[PDB]
DNA sequence: TCGGATGTATATATCTGACACGTGCCTGGAGACTAGGGAGTAATCCCCTTGGCGGTTAAAACGCGGGGGACAGCGCGTACGTGCGTTTAAGCGGTGCTAGAGCTGTCTACGACCAATTGAGCGGCCTCGGCACCGGGATTCTCGA
DNA sequence: TCGAGAATCCCGGTGCCGAGGCCGCTCAATTGGTCGTAGACAGCTCTAGCACCGCTTAAACGCACGTACGCGCTGTCCCCCGCGTTTTAACCGCCAAGGGGATTACTCCCTAGTCTCCAGGCACGTGTCAGATATATACATCCGA
């Protein structure tokens, strides 16, 4: 049971709908792998910090509070989860 | 044989997607992506579903803000179409890199 | 070596369905829409022999261990042993009317394995009309592609659910069985099972448009219920490119695969397995069959009767015509000199 | 300018399962009492901020000419939307099960705390040389031929 | 492709004030001791996270196709730059004067801490209507002649 993919699992039309909510009229073609790279570079840091909290707490599952504190260190604070 | 001119359907898409509030990415591929890049720092982890939802919310909000600033850049360069150099310029000026 | 350019064709016979080279690669039989026994010569690029056989598209064809006996499979379950001298029928009885594969044992032209469309693979003797049905675990797929190995030891029976089941050619011994998933969502419909000519490095085509290279030695090392990793994963990078047919080289060194979409074909190796060349073609052509020659880079490409051939990597140069000519690459300045100025009775018929 | 073809609010009928509301009960907040120590408050002094006066010059201000950047119209053929038809895997139910989170009980090794010295780091005082500074001559990039 | 020439870039002599070092000393950090408890650890439970399975259909995907625009080109024109000439106030050194900020000594009253007590908040168990959802239907708008 080893996963090795689904970074491509983010489809093309989903990024289109995110651009439409963003207020975008006309998109090039070269944007998509750029956007996937930006997304993965974003996620890596938060995952490192949540793993660090969980490892210090001596547990095996990841709660929501750990994600909240990891976001809180970044300056991007989230409301609505405790 | 009825066909619209290009852009009109895009504008009404913009209207209804700014009207609605929900998630825009299917949950299982995002979940498998999270487990994939979580595998490397430590093996055999478990996840409350709420944490996955929180990650999805934060990432989607971040991307929307990035697209807004990119669109401002592309309007300033007197175009309509968005380029990856505009994305690079926005991430340069914001100070993330 | 790796064939490159146009080379023309031999489109002498239309409605071509399948094509098969003999044991030495040197003959060719093409059953057509009518299903005739049409034979060629290769150095002449000429037709050797045409024999009318039936009216139906004869799907499955195979040569013999000497390269002198044959087998046929039309739409009407006609499964006889055939010959290259007269080519006459021996056996014919009922099967389900879509028939996929018949297959001689590679050390005995008595044992033959008949694979129908939605039935279990059935192993027949050719001494008589005996038939031996191999066991199926699922009985819900009804699509278990089976094949003898190159030697004649085992039968590799794999379902449409990615499950491998190895059977021995006479006693059905499950010496190995496993299942494969990648980028793990679920299993994959097995497209085909392949075998090389030198050794046991082989591969599996799967419906994820990904081709995974294996080796039966490590399979027997793990035996039953191991986790055999692929030697090499082959796929298309830019696009999907769904596959119709794949094949090795004449020893299993190059691996060239035929797409089912574009008539523009892709070449790999075994060890590296790099996409070394895209052999292009006309976009308005439907690729239907691919064959490869052992000691010659022949690409027999049936595209609706059109059998076109690309055969190169031989580029002529000098020093064989004029061995005095020493072809430098760039400017070679030098001075060749550091000072610029017995009765052996040798056999001539030693064979 | 008119005319049809639309996606779009608009009116109404029905279920339902989150939201609002009673209920027992307890653990945490209120009421009195006590010290003792943090902080308020009155001198006080001397230092460091403000204020002013001439000199001088280096820098700011003001014209002038011009030629190189901003910019607006044209022209193309390229890349990307729109619509349709064809696959597939997300999604929605049902079941199992079990590692693992969570609460309980017991003790004990480990940090809070109180004299006591002592040496270690901090204020004060020379000094002498690395760098400031000036003259002077070799070098070298630019710009009209 | 060239010489003239105007900034630069080593080289060498002068001198000088600020690191660096030395010294003298108060205060705080260490030693040695007790002691009350945070947490380390063992044990039991039960509940969500995972795994598997079957069915469906919404959703993705490929493919022409036709068009509109991003970029290039070319001409324009004017305004910002390089230079010379003249004013002026920034600066530096210097002088005086006085308010305010550290500064210590001295009460004192305000909050930690204790104990007793008792009810507002909380888990739990209800019902029931606000909104979701389905259905017809005026109508607002957009592309084409």
């Amino acid at each position: 049971k080893v996963l090795r993919d689904n970074i491509q699992g983010i489809t093309k039309p989903a990024i289109r709908r995110l651009a439409r909510r963003g207020g975008v009229k006309r998109i090039s073609g070269l944007i998509y792998e750029e956007t996937r790279g930006v997304l993965k570079v974003f996620l890596e840091n938060v995952i490192r910090d949540a793993v660090t909290y969980t490892e210090h707490a001596k547990r095996k599952t990841v709660t929501a509070m750990d994600v909240v504190y990891a976001l809180k260190r970044q300056g991007r604070t989230l409301y609505g989860f405790g | 044989p009825h066909r619209y001119r290009p852009g009109t359907v895009a504008l009404r898409e913009i209207r209804r997607y700014q009207k609605s509030t929900e998630l825009l990415i299917r949950k299982l591929p995002f979940q498998r992506l999270v487990r994939e890049i979580a595998q490397d720092f430590k093996t055999d982890l478990r996840f409350q579903s709420s944490a996955v939802m929180a990650l999805q919310e934060a990432s989607e909000a971040y991307l929307v803000a990035l697209f807004e600033d990119t669109n401002l850049c592309a309007i300033h360069a007197k175009r309509v179409t968005i380029m990856p150099k505009d994305i690079q310029l926005a991430r340069r000026i914001r100070g993330e890199r | 070596n790796y064939p490159e350019e146009a080379d023309g064709t031999l489109d002498c016979i239309s409605m071509a369905l399948t094509c098969t080279f003999n044991r030495w690669g040197t003959l060719l039989a093409v059953g057509c829409n009518d299903g005739r026994i049409v034979i060629w010569d290769f150095l002449t690029r000429g037709i050797a022999k045409i024999i009318s056989a039936h009216i139906h598209p004869v799907c499955s064809l195979c040569w013999s261990r000497d390269g002198h006996k044959l087998v046929s499979a039309s739409t009407d379950n006609i499964v006889s042993q055939w010959d290259v001298l007269s080519g006459d029928c021996d056996q014919r009885f009922r099967f389900p009317s879509p028939i996929l594969k018949v297959q001689y044992h590679p050390r005995d032209q008595n044992k033959v394995l008949v694979c129908p469309m939605k039935s279990a693979p059935v192993m027949l003797t050719l001494s008589d009309s005996k038939h031996v049905v191999l066991p199926v675990d699922d009985d819900s797929d009804l699509n278990v592609v089976a094949s003898f190995d190159r030697r004649g030891e085992y039968i590799y029976t794999g379902n449409a659910k990615g499950k491998i089941l190895v059977l021995k050619t006479d006693s059905q011994d499950l010496v190995a069985s496993f299942r494969v998933t990648t980028g793990t969502s679920n299993t994959t419909a097995i497209k085909s099972i392949e075998f090389a000519r030198k050794g046991s490095c082989f591969l599996i085509n799967t419906a994820d448009r990904i081709i995974r290279v294996y080796d039966g030695r490590e399979i027997l090392t793990c035996g039953r219920d191991g986790e055999p990793e692929p030697m090499q994963k082959l796929q298309d990078l830019v696009n999907r490119t769904p596959w119709k047919k794949c094949c090795f080289s004449g020893d299993g060194e190059y691996i060239v695969a035929g797409s089912a979409r574009q008539h523009a074909l892709y070449i790999w190796e075994k060890s590296i397995g790099n996409l070394v060349k895209i052999l292009h073609g006309t976009r308005g052509e439907l690729l239907l069959d691919v064959a490869w020659h052992p000691v010659r880079p022949i690409i027999a490409s049936i595209s609706s009767g059109v059998v076109s051939i690309w055969a190169q990597n031989q580029v002529e140069n000098w020093s064989a015509f004029a061995p005095d000519f020493k072809e430098l690459d760039e400017n070679v300045e030098y001075e060749e000199r550091e000072s610029e100025f017995e009765d052996e009775e040798v056999d001539v018929t030693s064979v």
